């Protein structure tokens, strides 16, 4: 679940105070709360490895379901493989 | 019988600025109209699925804006890098290549473009929110950098498949052949061409820096979306015939039977305002999509290749183009060959020699008033008219305006310088 | 209704300039300074452009000029005699008049 | 092994017609809706900046 | 409705300008872009609203 | 890739071996001068 336009601190505080209008709660355990520019993403583990974009999140961040059992992960998308061309005179 | 032929040329760089994407907005229909009032929400439900349609229209626009950005910039399979030593025949590309010393790794020109055009905005945050682009400014800059590295190090082979390295001056020589100018024109004047290129790029940087309106198209896109949202928010203060523009005051003062009437008046006005906003956004989205499609076409035909479409890739004969990123859009620098310093020569459609009509294979016959020469059409370079440069078809009679001149045959001349006397 | 910024005479002047440029300087006009070229040689270049050699034009120059003149006369007669030839523009006018 | 090759040619002129501009209109919103009535204009102001 | 028609006319005008540049100010190799047949040249003529 | 022998039929000549940057030394073959040799160089 992505809470758009909010800080993760504000969401976590609202969860602890039982202030959020939707009454369902995502487990929101350690390593599943990640701050993006789009908003606070809860329920996906952010990894450093880049992958091709699958489900867009925003601001460079995409999420996908991947085996690492399986889970939903978030990552900065890869733009492509690197190719250094052997330019010479 | 008069033809003008250029004797010099200018390398010119022009700038074309195109919008690619809009600010992506999202509207919470119920809060905008009813603002957290339960009574209003219950009345709003009687108008059917208008909020649902409005949400899909804005979602579709947001998706299209990301599609437009990807279609314009993500045209390269791989991210190409320039060599550690940025020497390209004397062509200085530092103004259009990433500057490693600055954050974001943008070129000097991209940084200028980003500074001239102007993530929680407190203003207008009354249910109207803005979604970030899917690609960040750094990712767009990376695509632009890859496109520039590909073009600079591998020319036109990059767009059609694997990137094949070629020395830059030879890429330019090919491009010169592409515009009907021989390779030796570039190689004899390579220093002049590189100096004119560098001057033109410096002029681009100064032109963009000093002209407040250079990027008006992108500022206009930003201004239209900001104005559309200011109008949509401003409409909340209107009464539309209601006793008050504030929903909480209507509920605070009146009993349900009267509040429903005043609320329905506010719902009608606010819902009509949202439909007006969405319709205008759909029209603007269509205009931006058309612009993005043009920008993607230009990216493919001007940057990933050499175009022969007149005025498509700037004024003059197209040589090459370089993309630069800009907020909500793309700026293309189009490098063209412009003829200069023409001279007026006498011409003829054919030369008559031994009773046969000789026509140019690749060129035009010219005269300086005493001697006939064959020259290429786009650059004065007189050659001796010979049986290798011309072809023969017909007699010296049908062609109108044929003139008498000697056509030299090397082999008959050679046969003389070998055994004419036998001993 | 607001008048157009360019008058019909100004548009005609732009069209005239475009025609004079094309007729007297060919394709050199669009890319930079206008360079005069004899018209039959402009056509010979254009013939090379379509994969036909220059001598085809020069051997048949009179035939080509006559066919051109005939085709233009046919254009004038076609437009004069066909009531629907310009329907796209009449449709634009009719849609705006109907809207008002 | 059969190829057809033109032995003659025709110079053809065709006509393409494209719209470029519309009649440019302007609407005085208040007169259209209220036609010089002050009472209507004062009621029209309650609908905001339409 | 006027905004929609304006968008359609703009698209037409953009096509007309493209054709002006590629058919009148040059020789096009785009099939059927500048009429049927192999393109040699084009001549513009003015018309009301187009 | 289709290597051909560099000859006076495949190339054109313009200028001296000085202005062009990066010019390299190689033989350019001329069939007619070679042919003239295989016809009457010795006369008899
Ligand atoms: C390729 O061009 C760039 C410029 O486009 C050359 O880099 C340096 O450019 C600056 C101007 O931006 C040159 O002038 C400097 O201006 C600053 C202004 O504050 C001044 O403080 C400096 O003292 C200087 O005058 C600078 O001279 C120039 N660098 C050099 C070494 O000349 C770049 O060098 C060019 N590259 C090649 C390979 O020629
Ligand atoms: C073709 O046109 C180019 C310019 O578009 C000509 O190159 C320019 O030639 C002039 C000399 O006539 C150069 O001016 C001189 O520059 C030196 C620089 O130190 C200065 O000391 C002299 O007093 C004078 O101003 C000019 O720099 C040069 N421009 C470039 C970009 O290289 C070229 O000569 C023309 N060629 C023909 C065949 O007409
Ligand atoms: C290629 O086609 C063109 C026409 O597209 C041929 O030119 C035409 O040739 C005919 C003769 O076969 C000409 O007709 C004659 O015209 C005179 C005019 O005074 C008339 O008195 C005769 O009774 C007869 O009708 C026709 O005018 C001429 N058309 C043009 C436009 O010049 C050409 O001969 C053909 N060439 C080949 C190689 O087949
Ligand atoms: C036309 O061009 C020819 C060739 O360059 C000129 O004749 C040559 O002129 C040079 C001096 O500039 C002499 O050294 C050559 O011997 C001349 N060649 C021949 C074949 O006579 C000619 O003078 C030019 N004429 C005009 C009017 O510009
Ligand atoms: C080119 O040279 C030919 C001769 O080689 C000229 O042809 C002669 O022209 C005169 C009239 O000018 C006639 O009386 C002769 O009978 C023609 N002779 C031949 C063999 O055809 C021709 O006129 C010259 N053309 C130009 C343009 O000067
Ligand atoms: C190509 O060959 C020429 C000779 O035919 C070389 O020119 C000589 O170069 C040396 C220095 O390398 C000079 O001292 C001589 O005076 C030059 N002679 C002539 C006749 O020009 C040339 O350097 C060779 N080029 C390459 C790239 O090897
Ligand atoms: C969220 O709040 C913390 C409070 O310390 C702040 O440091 C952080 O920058 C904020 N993040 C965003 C994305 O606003």
């Amino acid at each position: 679940v992505l809470y758009q336009g909010v800080n993760c601190t504000e969401v976590s505080v609202a969860i602890h105070a039982d202030q959020l209008t939707p009454t369902w709660r995502v487990y929101s355990t350690g390593s599943n709360v990640f701050q993006t520019r789009a908003g606070c993403l809860i329920g996906a583990e952010y990894v450093n490895n880049s992958y091709e974009c699958d489900i867009p999140i925003g601001a460079g961040i995409c999420a996908s379901y991947q085996t690492q059992s399986q889970s939903i992960i978030a990552y900065t998308m890869s733009l492509g493989a690197e190719n250094s061309v052997a330019y010479s005179n | 019988n008069s033809i003008a032929i250029p004797t010099n040329f200018t390398i010119s760089v022009t700038t074309e600025i195109l919008p690619v994407s809009m600010t992506k907005t999202s509207v919470d229909c119920t809060m905008y109209i009813c603002g957290d009032s339960t009574e209003c929400s219950n009345l709003l439900l009687q108008y059917g699925s208008f909020c649902t349609q409005l949400k899909r229209a804005l979602t579709g626009i947001a998706v299209e804006q990301d599609k437009n950005t990807q279609e314009v910039f993500a045209q390269v399979k791989q991210i190409y890098k320039t060599p550690p030593i940025k020497y390209f025949g004397g062509f200085n590309f530092s103004q259009i290549l990433p500057d490693p010393s600055k954050p974001s790794k943008r070129s000097p020109i991209e940084d200028l473009l980003f500074n001239k055009v102007t993530l929680i905005c407190a203003q207008k945050f009354n249910g109207l929110t803005v979604l970030p682009p899917l690609l960040t400014d750094e990712m767009i800059a990376q695509y632009t950098s890859a496109l520039l590295a590909g073009t600079i190090t591998s020319g036109w082979t990059f767009g059609a498949g694997p990137a094949l390295q070629i020395p830059f001056p030879m890429q330019m020589a090919y491009r010169f052949n592409g515009i009907g100018v021989t390779q030796n024109v570039l190689y004899e004047n390579q220093k002049l061409i590189a100096n004119q290129f560098n001057s033109a790029i410096g002029k681009i940087q100064d032109s963009l820096f000093s002209t407040p309106s250079a990027l008006g198209k992108l500022q206009d896109v930003v201004n239209h979306n900001a104005q559309a949202l200011n109008t949509l928010v401003k409409q909340l203060s209107s009464k539309f015939g209601a006793i008050s523009s504030v929903l909480n005051d209507i509920l605070s003062r009146l009993d349900p039977p009267e509040a429903e009437v005043q609320i329905d008046r506010l719902i009608t006005g606010r819902l009509q305002s949202l439909q007006t906003y969405v319709t205008q956004q759909l029209i603007r989205a269509a205009e931006i999509r058309a612009s993005a499609n043009l920008a993607a076409t230009k990216m493919s035909e001007c940057v990933l290749g050499q175009s022969k479409r007149v005025d498509f890739c700037g004024k003059g004969y197209h040589l090459m183009s370089f993309p630069q990123s800009a907020p909500h859009g793309v700026v293309f620098l189009h490098v063209t060959y412009v003829p200069a310093q023409e001279k007026n020569f006498t011409t003829a459609p054919a030369i008559c020699h031994d009773g046969k009509a000789h026509f140019p294979r690749e060129g035009v016959f010219v005269s300086n008033g005493t001697h006939w020469f064959l020259t290429q059409r786009n650059f004065y370079e007189p050659q001796i008219i010979t049986t290798d440069n011309t072809f023969v078809s017909g007699n010296c009679d049908v062609v109108i305006g044929i003139v008498n001149n000697t056509v030299y045959d090397p082999l008959q001349l050679e046969l003389d310088s070998f055994k004419e006397e036998l001993d």
